């Protein structure tokens, strides 16, 4: 039509674009469905630049699987949001999405106008969330509780052994993280990775590790007791902000001009050394310094003759972790210098690897910042596990965040289904159709679970489709026998908000997705 | 510039690997295509049409390749497919894996030639083995054939139409034995014409006691229906033909022009009364017809049809047993169309068709295919084509084998008995073939969808027992099943040519060690 | 895989190619579902040569809508048979096909293997056909029963008035056809068209018309009483097959040879000349001659002097019709000439239209062949009216063939549906789903009707999905109120074989379509 307006423009139509979009997701869900579920397979990507992936979390796939179909890109965005919200189940989220739209299509393919079904969805989610709200299990921050949940989450990505090794570190971090009210996960979580010696030996360090080393050979590699200097003011030379052209007349002055120029930094370092010497009058104690900017070699020499450990050019967030590590008082002005401003560590050495240098912080009495040092055999795997790690953490932060918890492995969805299928047309009737498919779409999670597990779908669903008695249980599908399972008893759990948001996210996605007619493209050349 | 100027060459392990890879490719694109649980594939022709068929040969027949040994394998298919019809559903697939393990000794720096020798040694043991565990059977017992017929077709879509086709096949073959070779009569698959007509149903399709012509009566008056027709097959045209020797005419008086005009007319009349002299009922010619002759044949109450393919004509001749003639004056009463139980010309819907059935002892007949669409029916006849094929082969040999991998395992351990009795370097190649054999039933399980390793191992474990040789696998259950009750039974020569062809490929391929292109000649 | 074999080759895969075909057919059916039904709309096609259609019989449309998807072309072939078999419901077949696969996909998308569902169809065809077999209402050759089905067939194709106008024509044609045993639809049937004055006035003629007129002025245009010479032997000059060029010495002889050459034909007409004057010693009666070959000008002079109508170059089937109408004895050798060889008609004349000429043959004593004379305002309409004319005629031929007749408007389908749904898994169970799916596909015909007819699908289905009682009746859907209606009483019908063939054919089509895995494209360059 508007092709009249523009020849080069492109338009779809109500019937046309509708099918296109559902076709688009139907393909999209097909690829990703292999993944979620511990039996699922992570995927490897190759850049046109030749880089390499080994990932399973779909958002990474979607963000990096170069596609042009718009709805997918739209779906990609919310999935990325979900990644910025919780991290996994984005897997399920899209699988929820297209499958809903597929079931949605079935009825409009019967000519049903979509507007009605949306309202059915509107009612459907409400009842579901109503059920969702009540069914979450209020659980304390028992170490094991989260431990199982961490293992519950972490198995989604890696070896059973690998996550199990990983499981201990994250939870203890979580334990060593809270100030009993509010986590931010940024400072206290240091994720550093080394191409070193294994995948499994990746470990929590009770202290901190640094991405660089001292710039002087005489610099002490290892120190028993560390007294910490946290700072950012440059001890490299600097010349003042005003144009300040000087001359001299004598080469003697030239040297006199040599010494004068250095004198300012000379005092700066001098203030610290006296403080160090005011502090470390003992020979046994070792003194360490950290700068966010760089340091003069002459200053380096200044410390060198005093055998002073100092570090330069730190990322702006590290000092927070340092303050969260040693209780050191991060400062700029060294004239206002106090020993109480110091930080203290029980042990420091440096670790040299490859060509780089890595530095080690050890033995805080009550460390409040820790580090997930990632030991790596292979670069992609480090990147690979890291996503699994950050996912695993964000699972826990919500897990602690919510004093309740959802038993995982889709036992909820059947519970959603039966309750939702147990809805009379208290609706205006025509909506009961959309509700029916809405409930129908929910069973995909175990379906693909059995599918990813290889067990036949239809029979297993019917099997687990047995609420037993008055204790019609929250029953999961066994991930290795395809059988009814108490996720709670077996300790398979999930974040309530995860379950919360995804339903909300998908629903809003769905209704608008169904509520477009043609896809316009009339843009400038 | 030296040798041939843009003709590439290749040599050695790279070459041999390339053939193996090319070989390995060839099988796998078909490995799903066999079994009662097989797949069915649809093809894109060069020329627009659509072909769907499970028979691998046609699938390979429609395959364009550049790798030579691949092209070699292609020809290998049609040869046995020509030879036996089916088993090409497995033939090539058997070959490649045989090669696939065959390469496994190349890196053993083992000269293939000796590995060839075992392959030769292996074959005779297979051949002898099969004869030992072959099964003779009666030929007159029709029902056994049908099971054999069904067994041979219980891989193709006509599975649901087995009973008809089994009858359809059985009758057609049974009536084909050219006894003029004494007690060494031969049947031929070039007279059992297959006719595809659209519309109708599988059930509507049936075997007709005679031949069908897709033509119509040249003139209305001739009956389209006769109880006991008498037939003449006129190879010659029925009309005046030019004097072959470039003759020319110069008339001088007026009447001659008209006179010579009447003379050819007379020549026409001349021919007709010779025909009517023998009291025929039917006039047949592969050529055109003089309507003026047609006039007198209409005067003669004698029906005529023109311009027929020769192939059908002789079958028409074979149908009523009468013999074709090109010389009307030399017509012989011995070639009267006696033995035509009925002549009729029907309407399929927009087409007249010629019905000549109920011959006393028809040796020829055509089958009328009535189905969904020609390509559907084209698939049907392909299932027929093999369906008739093995039946005649059965009429060559009364010996039957339990295929379905049961014989295969029987062969395998038989060689395993040999291999441990056959010490030397060649032993490992020898047992290799035995192990290579095992993949065909393995395919079945993959085609079935069961635990191949567990099934096959139990299968092999089952057939370590000397007491039992008929243990095979049911196609659908994917369970160890003795063949006698299951009834999937196979003609000996079928599997014979299978193994026979199978080895010939390898040695042929195994000798290959170099590549040369660009002959430009 | 086989890309290894060939680079320019093309191949699909199992899920892939399967997904292709269903979309192809489902895409195919969507286009045509606009067609069938008296409330349906015919579609106009435009040739690349500029030619034009106004048809609704999709066979023309499919045959003329250029598609490259093979299964669609595959569909085209089998439909091409069906139209060659019956002509309408070709529409149904394809819509039947796709929606069948659509439900089939619903299950294979659930991981259910096609062979299983194919077998589910296998029985599903069986039970229905028996139900189809038993339910056909045996009806004898009542003209009105022929009329209504003819009217039933036509309203799918032309104006309700226009159908009614033609409805009378064909059945009266049909009634004048049967020799109580064998109709052929060919020679008794002449489909002749004139670009003349109406679509509705298009009228069957009691006799035959010819597509041409005389080639000489003195030929009388009108013949009160017709005495007929049917023939095919040329009355043009011809020279023998043999090199026979002659010579002479005298131009006087040259004239003599001119005389001799004509004399043979001169002899020929004379026999006709005499027999005519022998038979028509009366002045009143008129005599006419017919040649399928040409007629010589001098011969034209011969008959004109005796006023004997001759026509040349007629279609080879016309003489058969000349026989079956006027009982003329079609001959070749005029030497064996009898008055007994003649035909007689009550009236013969020529009607001149524009530039062309048409020859009218009327009032045979017991005509067995007539002409469906088409009057036309527009060429395309002539074609458009023509196939429907072909469409009706075969149906009546089908109608007379079968002693039973099927209620139209899908009344059969629900009866199957309730019958098929009235089948416990007497099947092997997993097959019942395809059976459950198979019947689901059957209800499409009414759905497209109301979808064509505007009424809401599901609710219309539910209401019409009503076997009433022990008299759960044969219910058609009201074609203007979308209401349950008994087709039998309202007299909407169809041929048993029609319903018989289409399911059988469609069943065969579908299973194979679902029983392909990948679509390969490797041919010679």
């Amino acid at each position: 039509a508007v092709k009249t307006l523009n020849p080069k423009a492109e338009v779809a139509r109500a019937q046309a674009a509708l099918a296109v979009n559902i076709s688009a997701a139907r393909g999209l869900q097909d690829v990703l469905r292999t993944n979620l579920g511990p039996k699922g397979t992570m995927k490897m990507l190759v850049s046109g630049a030749g880089d390499i992936k080994l990932t399973k979390d779909g958002n990474v796939l979607l963000h990096e699987m170069q596609i042009q179909h718009p709805t997918a890109s739209l779906i990609a965005k919310v999935a990325t949001a979900q990644d910025d919200i919780t991290g996994d189940g984005t897997t399920s989220n899209v699988l929820i999405i297209g499958e809903l739209l597929k079931q949605a299509d079935l009825y409009i393919s019967e000519g049903l106008h979509p507007r009605i079904i949306t309202e059915g969805f509107e009612a459907a989610k409400e009842k579901a969330l109503q059920f969702l709200e009540e069914v979450k299990v209020s659980r304390e921050m028992d170490r094991e509780t989260l431990i199982d949940v961490a293992r519950t989450s972490l198995r989604t990505k890696v070896h059973a052994e690998l996550a199990d090794v990983l499981t201990e570190a994250v939870v203890d971090s979580i334990l060593a993280i809270k100030k009993q009210d509010e986590p931010i996960d940024l400072f206290m979580i240091e994720i550093m990775e080394m191409k070193h010696k294994s995948e499994t030996d990746t470990s929590l360090i009770r202290g901190l590790v640094l991405d660089h080393g001292a710039r002087h050979p005489d610099m002490k590699k290892r120190v028993e007791d560390a007294y910490i200097l946290t700072c950012n003011v440059s001890l490299e030379y600097e010349k003042t902000e005003v144009n300040s052209g000087f001359f001299y007349k004598s080469a003697e002055e030239r040297e006199k001009l040599v010494k004068a120029e250095r004198k300012f930094i000379e005092d700066r370092v001098k203030k610290i050394i006296e403080l160090k010497r005011k502090v470390c009058g003992d020979s046994d104690k070792g003194f360490v310094v950290i700068n966010q900017k760089g340091i003069d070699p002459f200053s380096l020499d200044a410390l060198s003759k005093e055998g002073i450990v100092a570090l330069r050019r730190a990322k702006r967030r590290n000092m927070e972790r340092l303050t969260l590590a040693c209780g050191g008082v991060a400062l700029n002005s060294f004239d206002d210098l106090s020993p109480d401003c110091l930080g203290h560590a029980g042990l420091v050495y440096e670790y040299t690897l490859g060509e780089e240098k890595f530095t080690f912080i050890e033995k805080c009495n009550n460390p409040r910042s820790v580090t997930l040092l990632i030991k790596g055999p292979n670069k992609h795997t480090l990147t690979q596990i890291k996503d699994a790690v950050r996912d695993g953490l964000r699972a826990v932060k919500n897990a602690i965040d919510d004093g309740c918890v959802v038993p995982g492995a889709g036992a909820v969805e059947v519970a959603m289904a039966e309750a939702l299928i147990k809805h009379k047309p208290s609706v205006k009737g025509r909506a009961q159709l959309g509700v029916q498919a809405f409930a129908d779409a929910l069973l995909i999670i175990p379906k693909v679970l059995a599918q990813n597990s290889g067990f036949d779908l239809q029979e297993t669903l019917v099997k687990i489709q047995a609420e037993h008695s008055e204790s019609g249980q929250l029953v999961g599908v066994d991930l290795n026998t395809g059988e009814p399972m108490v996720a709670a008893e077996v300790g398979v759990w999930d974040n309530y908000c995860v379950k919360k948001q995804l339903l909300h996210s998908c629903t809003v996605i769905a209704t608008n997705i169904l509520l477009v007619d043609e896809i316009m493209r009339a843009g400038m050349s | 510039l030296v040798l041939s100027q843009n003709t590439k060459r290749e040599s050695g392990r790279k070459v041999q690997s390339g053939n193996i890879n090319a070989a390995k490719t060839i099988a796998d694109i078909i490995r799903t295509c066999l079994g009662p649980k097989s797949m069915m594939k649809m093809l894109l022709d060069p020329m627009g049409g659509i072909v769907m068929t499970n028979d691998g040969n046609a699938i390979l027949r429609e395959i364009q390749v550049q790798h030579p040994a691949a092209k070699s394998m292609i020809e290998i298919s049609r040869t046995q497919d020509e030879e036996v019809g089916d088993g090409t559903t497995s033939v090539i697939i058997l070959a490649g894996e045989m090669l696939s393990v065959a390469e496994h000794f190349l890196e053993q720096q083992m000269h293939p030639t000796v590995v060839i020798s075992a392959y030769r040694k292996a074959l005779d043991d297979m051949i002898s083995t099969l004869k030992k565990i072959s099964i003779p059977v009666d030929i007159s017992d029709s029902d056994m054939m049908l099971n054999i017929i069904n067994s041979s077709i219980t891989t193709k879509a006509i599975s649901r139409w087995s009973s008809l086709a089994c009858n359809i096949a059985l009758d057609a073959v049974k009536m084909v034995q050219f006894e003029e070779n004494g007690r060494k009569e031969i049947d031929i698959k070039k007279y059992a014409r297959v006719e595809k007509i659209p519309g109708g149903i599988i059930e509507d399709s049936c075997v007709l006691r005679g031949v069908m012509i897709n033509k119509d009566v040249t003139h209305p008056r001739m009956r389209r229906y006769i109880k006991n027709p008498r037939i003449v097959l006129l190879d010659s045209s029925l009309e005046y033909k030019k004097g072959e020797s470039q003759t020319d005419i110069e008339i001088t008086r007026e009447e001659d022009f008209t006179r010579i005009l009447q003379m050819e007319e007379e020549y026409i009349q001349q021919l007709c009364e010779d025909i009517i002299q023998l009291k025929p009922d039917v006039v047949i010619t592969e050529k055109g017809i003089s309507d003026l002759a047609q006039h007198y044949l209409m005067r003669a109450n004698i029906t005529a049809i023109r311009r027929v393919r020769k192939t059908d004509n002789n079958r028409i001749a074979r149908a009523c047993g009468a013999r074709i003639v090109s010389r009307p004056e030399e017509l012989r009463e011995d070639d009267v169309g006696t033995g035509a139980g009925l002549l009729e010309i029907k309407k399929i819907g927009d087409e007249y068709f010629t019905f000549i059935t109920d011959c006393k002892d028809p040796k020829a007949c055509t089958i009328l295919l009535r189905g969904a669409s020609k390509e559907i029916l084209s698939e049907v006849e392909r299932n027929l084509q093999d369906a008739m094929q093995v039946c005649r082969n059965v009429l060559l040999d009364p010996q039957l084998v339990p295929g379905g991998g049961a014989s295969e395992m029987a062969v395998a351990h038989a060689l395993t008995e040999k291999s441990k009795a056959m010490t030397g370097v060649e032993q490992w190649p020898y047992r290799a073939v035995a192990q290579a054999l095992e993949v065909i039933p393995r395919t079945l399980i993959q085609n079935c969808g069961a635990s191949t390793i567990r099934l096959l191992t139990s299968l092999r474990a089952k057939h370590t027992q000397e007491n039992c040789e008929t243990w095979g696998v049911n196609g659908e259950t994917g369970t160890l099943v003795d063949m006698k009750e299951l009834g999937i039974w196979e003609p000996l020569a079928v599997k014979l040519q299978t193994y026979k062809t199978a080895v010939e490929t390898a040695v042929l391929l195994l000798r290959i060690d170099d590549i040369v292109s660009g002959h430009k000649k």
